């Protein structure tokens, strides 16, 4: 379900599509596989305070959720 | 005020398939509740299509497109000026499905309130895709 | 040290005059000018550029000019010369190098950087040139030699972007790879 | 100049002197790269040195009474007190907001501000 | 004048011009891909939510029309240096709009140069930024839209500053204005002309908000990324040009110094030979 | 006017910083 | 320093103190270029309390001169490099 996934859990629509394709990413052609990729970095900006790398993109990494 | 017979726009963040098309005669998709059919004179309304199949009829055959696709998820809007726009995360043909390649390391999931729905959707697509090939 | 080149050159003329073909190699030819400069300066002759006498150019001319290809009338003999020159900082703008280059037909310029990179022999095809050209090569070499020169010529122009192989578009990185084979 | 030393002249004059010399000296160490490429890619702290160095360089010029025929503008006589005060305020960042053109051929720092302020008023 | 030193400095400029000339080639190669990606992803669902919302007559009647007192700025800049003057322009414009009034902008930067350049002028204002983007794609742009959504609840408006890739050699700064989630949901719930029953309004309101935000973000990244390679290529062209001019000038001075060297040494030899 | 020194310092500087972090990982 | 007279004197003396005009105007007075200055006697002349501290002093200054260029590069600075950069500035 797409509706209750967002109601009972803070799962955005995009994250839902990602988890949906997560099981078929290998089935889809490599053209789509390269598209389904999120890799960047987030820093709390002092001279050198924090450096966080966002690469999972499915769990509570890029699209946090209440359930996690 | 009002628009011509109709215009459909199928766009993908990585490619544009139909900036504006009129030769099509009908469109059918599967929403969360049930399947719908968008054609000429369809009233204004919003829809959100899960990763299901999208079939569109063409009066004249269009090159490089088969008319039967499986989208990973998208938004649909039918404006007041008799115009519908389909925007999906990604699109591909059934012939490139490459079935039997599912569950190749991403079976593991986390036991949380969100992970429960997360797997719920993933399982739904597997059951859907298997039928989509037929 | 000043007479040895002429002494050996006279020995080569023997084969040239008798119709035979001979090869004479003058090693450390630049040192000859230093030896002649020594005799000139010690004799208090008017020194010129780099303390060399005014006839330093003539010194090498009369020597190399005796190595030639005699016609079939005299016998058809020949005498090939291969004088050697040592550049201090690879600058051919010095006095002696300009003289020998202006007298000789072509010059084979050897680089020290290429030797370190492992290009043995460290021959710089860019500066190396032959006046005779294909006329000397055999009929078999002329054809393949022409195409080979063009390939290397284009590679040296693109060599400036060798480090950027994958970044550049196609049809150019392939030419770089081909040149590496040559 | 041998006269330039902290003990002979006031310590303030010595500090202002080294401030300008250090500013232009640091700017001189970067003129090379500034020639190859512009200062846009230059670091912020380094751009400030370059920017402020230009202001001081333009302010150094002044018209002479004897050279009035050459340039066509009246000469300027800068007192010692005005000289030290003029550069002191400029190094602190007083007239950095104004364009470097208003400091060209000016006697005192206050004169350049009047021209620089007028240039901001017209636009 | 110490020919050995001049010939060394000429060698340095030669290498700079070489590497500078090479980066220009790569700048054009990458610009080609960005242009191909931009033309394919551009105008993707842009203005869709804006169009239908405008088509919603009943919404406009009840639309809460007020001026946002506090907004959120998310400037977009490149992370790699030596990309051109595009980064300086973006950090310059936001600096002007920000230095004027403080404490009215969150200023969440994007890009190493954008965040680094604005760290010293605006301390305690910018708290986090995004950098080291591996690739530009809608799934990633959505994650960026989410982060801004979390930090946008406190501000009444959100806007993005980025370069607009209008031409291969012309990149103009363009800024979009996006309302936050809170204002969007309250405004969207009044939607009545376009039916939403397949997903219920409580869900469709939140989902279409992402589309409204990600579309603008995804579009801006492409324009900025294309302007980067475009501005970089031009920068290397101008840099390589200046490198060649200076190298040629020193060559003349090197020849002049060479003549003086021969003259100096030659006079010494004649002076000794005279006596 | 010394650009060779500028390139030389930039080479050693970036290399040291780059390999300084690599040393941490290696340890 | 490539001139005739300076080259000879350098080869005759033991050590040489190089003075730089750039360092002088940048506020570094005495403007001493430690990178080139050297002494044959070395630590053999320094006192015990000096040799111990003089050794580490040279190494610290050596690293600082290298990171000087990276300061222009900027856009990031590691925790250790920031310390070494600052530490050298104190010396």
């Amino acid at each position: 379900c797409i509706e209750f996934a967002f109601k009972k859990a803070g799962i955005p629509i995009v994250r839902n599509f990602l988890h949906s394709t997560e099981g078929v990413i290998y089935g889809l052609p490599q053209r789509v596989q390269r598209n389904l990729a999120i890799n960047y970095t987030v820093k709390q900006y002092k001279e050198g305070k924090a450096v966080s790398a966002k690469t999972i993109k499915t769990l509570q990494e890029a699209f946090p959720s209440k359930g996690d | 005020t009002k628009k011509q017979k109709m215009e459909v726009t199928l766009r993908t963040p990585y490619k544009e398939y139909l900036a504006n098309f009129d030769g099509f005669s009908r469109i059918t998709a599967k929403t969360n509740e049930a399947s719908l059919v968008i054609q000429n004179k369809t009233p204004a309304s919003l829809y959100v299509l899960p990763p299901g199949p999208l079939k569109i009829r063409f009066t004249s055959e269009v090159k490089n497109v088969s008319g039967d696709f499986l989208h990973t998820g998208g938004w649909v809007i039918v404006h007041a000026d008799n115009t519908c726009e389909i925007n999906v995360m990604d699109l591909f043909d059934r012939k490139e499905v490459r079935a039997d390649q599912f569950e190749k390391g991403n079976i593991q999931d986390l036991d949380t309130l969100a992970g429960k729905y997360a797997a719920k959707s993933r399982k739904s697509t597997v059951r859907l895709f298997t039928k989509a090939t037929t | 040290q000043f007479l040895a080149p002429y002494s050996g050159c006279a020995i080569g003329e023997f084969f040239r005059d008798n119709g035979k073909h001979a090869l004479i190699i003058y090693d450390d030819l630049s040192k000859q000018a230093v030896a002649y400069r020594q005799m000139s300066l010690l004799l208090r002759r008017p020194p010129g550029r780099e303390a060399y006498p005014g006839d330093v150019f003539y010194l090498h001319s009369r020597l190399l000019e005796r190595a030639a290809k005699m016609n079939d009338s005299l016998g058809g003999g020949s005498l090939t010369a291969l004088p050697v020159i040592e550049t201090q900082a690879g600058d051919v703008s010095a006095y002696i190098p300009t003289n020998v280059i202006s007298i000789t037909d072509g010059q084979i310029f050897l680089e020290t950087e290429l030797f370190y990179k492992g290009i043995r022999p460290a021959i710089n095809v860019g500066l190396s040139v032959s006046r005779v050209g294909s006329a000397a090569q055999i009929k078999a070499m002329k054809k393949i030699a022409g195409n080979l020169k063009l390939t290397l010529a284009t590679y040296r122009e693109l060599a400036a972007f060798s480090q950027f192989g994958s970044d550049l578009d196609a049809k150019t990185q392939q030419q770089l790879n081909t040149g590496e084979r040559l | 100049s041998r006269m330039l030393d902290p003990i002979t002249i006031g310590e303030e004059h010595y500090t202002v002197a080294r401030g300008v010399q250090k500013l232009l000296q640091d700017y001189k160490s970067l003129q090379d790269i500034i020639a190859i490429l512009g200062v846009d890619d230059l670091s912020e702290e380094d751009k400030l040195v370059v920017a402020r160095a230009r202001k001081v360089q333009k302010f150094l010029s002044q018209p002479f009474f004897m050279s009035e025929v050459f340039s066509g503008i009246p000469g300027r006589f800068v007192n010692l007190k005005q000289n030290i005060a003029s550069f002191k305020a400029l190094l602190e960042g007083a007239g950095d907001e104004y364009p470097e053109s208003c400091f060209y051929m000016k006697g005192d720092l206050e004169e350049s501000l009047a021209a620089g302020r007028a240039d901001a008023l017209k636009s | 004048a110490n020919l050995k030193q001049l010939k060394i400095r000429m060698k340095a400029i030669g290498s700079i011009k070489k590497i500078t000339k090479a980066m220009k080639m790569v700048a054009a190669s990458k610009m080609k891909a960005e242009t191909s990606r931009l033309e394919n992803g551009r105008n993707f669902a842009v203005g869709s939510v804006q169009k239908m919302l405008e088509n919603e007559s009943y919404v406009q009647k009840k639309k809460s029309t007020t001026a946002p007192k506090s907004t959120l700025l998310v400037p977009i800049t490149s992370d790699k240096g030596l990309c051109g003057s595009v980064n300086s322009s973006i950090v310059r414009e936001v600096k002007r709009l920000a230095l004027n009034n403080r404490s009215a902008f969150g200023l969440l930067p994007v890009g190493e140069k954008g965040s680094s350049g604005l760290s010293r002028p605006f301390p305690d204002l910018l708290k986090s930024s995004i950098v080291n983007i591996q690739n530009v794609n809608f799934p990633t742009a959505a994650a960026i839209a989410h982060q801004v959504s979390t930090q946008g609840a406190g501000y009444d408006q959100v806007t993005l500053i980025y370069n607009h890739f209008k031409n291969a050699i012309s990149y103009v700064v363009k800024h979009q204005e996006l309302l936050p989630r809170a204002q969007f949901l309250n405004l969207f719930k009044y939607v009545t002309r376009h039916e939403a029953v397949e997903p219920e309004l409580e869900y469709s309101k939140n989902y279409f908000f992402e589309l409204y935000m990600a579309s603008s973000v995804y579009n801006a990244l492409l324009n900025s990324s294309a302007s980067e390679q475009a501005s970089r290529m031009n920068a290397m062209e101008n840099a390589s040009k200046n490198a060649g001019e200076i190298l040629s000038k020193l060559t003349l001075d090197y020849n002049k110094a060479r003549q003086a060297k021969i003259t100096m040494e030659l006079i010494e030899i004649i002076s000794g030979a005279s006596i | 006017t010394r650009e060779e020194e500028w390139l030389d310092k930039r080479t050693k500087s970036q290399e040291k910083v780059y390999f300084d972090q690599e040393d941490r990982k290696a340890m």
